[PDB]
């Protein structure tokens, strides 16, 4: 099982999509939130003592019903799921050490990082600043098929590792839309904005859809081939914000149970974009906001990655891109964590 | 009007694992004329 870390996953990923809808409100949010847990449950392997135990209660973990190996264990055996071959969907996770050619790291993190995570290790030179930029940022590139370019924007000289994750999901629609029937059409952003989209149209199938009795929106749950699903949450118009405030993991789990049922499978007539969207964040100006203040202070000890100097927190970046069209959704996303001296 | 849904406005956008339980991705297109 991985089904122990899923309620600190989902717990994560809406704390962190709240934090970032309150902040910046009337703006495109885009982020795999599973990429960011991963990338920082890899991480605390590297701390110790209250550092170790803030990361994973930042993250969601209640440590008194799980063990650290809970955890770990559990990531393992997402990533090992997610990574096994499907027929109309390809995801794939991955994770990387860049580390200073110089430095002596500890064994145990090393061995840790490849056990669970299957962390690939490189070696660069540090100093070699653009050299080291290009080196993660082309992998990274790379392993999300083009999509995630860039990650690493800025890279301190006295920067001694950088972790990364990635995350690259292309699968298809059970029910796709015929390109042919894509025409331009309004979408009302607000009130007084109105731009052209691309408006993909199905009408012969049924589909799973709710109307929310309790709630302004309705839900749409479009089932990819393969293990996956999307749900299109259409708040009424002006409503955004009060779905927002409710937009939880039981809320999600509320409307999954309703889509159980096979009253709300009917005919649809379904309008949705053909659209691509992205998602660009500065993890270490807004975790400390998420219960993450001692790994981005002087007080942090992640002396379980070296015992050669004493180790900080750096930059931290997530990128993400989302593209849907008439034959299905392709979604990418990366992680960085640099680590300095 | 009960059988049609026009995403014509801004919406969220939750892809999930079912093997997993994971939300792999999360977000909201508050105007898809931005890259
Ligand atoms: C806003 O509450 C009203 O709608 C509820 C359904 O809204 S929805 O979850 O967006 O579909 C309705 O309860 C329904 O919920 C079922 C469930 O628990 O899964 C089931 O228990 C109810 O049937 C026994 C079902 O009622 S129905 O859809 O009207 O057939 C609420 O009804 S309730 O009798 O108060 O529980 C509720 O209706 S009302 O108070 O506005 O008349
Ligand atoms: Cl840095
Ligand atoms: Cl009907
Ligand atoms: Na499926």
């Amino acid at each position: 099982g991985s089904l122990k870390i899923a309620p600190a996953n989902a717990d994560f990923a809406f704390r962190f999509y709240y934090l970032i809808a309150s902040e910046t409100p009337g703006k495109n949010i885009f982020f795999s939130p599973l990429s960011i847990s991963a990338a920082y449950a890899m991480l605390s392997l590297g701390a110790c003592s209250h550092s170790r135990s803030q990361i994973l209660e930042g993250l969601g973990f209640n440590l008194t019903e799980l063990s650290e190996s809970d955890v770990h264990r559990g990531f393992q055996h997402l990533l090992h799921t997610l990574n096994l071959p499907g027929h109309g969907l390809e995801t794939r996770v991955g994770s990387a050490l860049f580390l200073s050619h110089n430095l002596k790291f500890l064994a145990k993190f090393l061995n840790d990082t490849m056990a669970v995570y299957e962390a690939k290790l490189f070696h660069t030179n540090f100093y070699d600043t653009v050299g080291t930029i290009q080196l993660i940022n082309d992998h990274v590139k790379k392993e999300t098929r083009g999509k995630i370019v860039d990650l690493v924007s800025e890279l301190k000289k006295d920067v001694l590792m950088v972790l990364v994750n990635y995350i690259y999901f292309k699968a298809l629609w059970e029910k796709p839309f015929i390109s042919s029937r894509t025409t331009p059409k309004d979408f009302y952003v607000d009130e007084n904005t109105t731009v052209r989209v691309p408006m993909m149209l199905q009408d012969q199938e049924h589909h799973w859809y709710l109307h929310d009795r309790y709630l302004p929106c309705s839900v749409l749950r479009m089932d990819y081939k393969g293990d996956a699903t999307v749900f299109f949450i259409l708040p009424n118009q002006g409503k955004m914000r009060e779905i927002e405030e409710v937009l939880t993991p039981e809320m999600l789990m509320r409307w999954n149970n309703l889509l159980r049922k096979r009253n709300f499978y009917k005919k649809l007539e379904l309008h949705l974009p053909k659209f691509s969207i992205s998602g660009s964040y500065v993890l270490d100006q807004i975790l400390p906001r998420l219960g993450f203040t001692d790994l981005f202070s002087k007080w942090a000890d992640l002396s379980g990655i070296t015992k050669q100097q004493k180790l900080e927190a750096s930059k931290s970046f997530h990128k993400a891109t989302l593209d849907v069209d008439e034959a299905g959704t392709e979604a990418a996303a990366a992680t960085s964590f640099a680590i300095k001296f | 009007n009960r059988h049609i849904l026009r995403f014509n406005r801004p919406f969220l956008v939750v892809i999930f694992s079912t093997s997993t339980q994971s939300v792999l991705f999360l977000g909201k297109v508050v105007d898809p004329t931005k890259p």
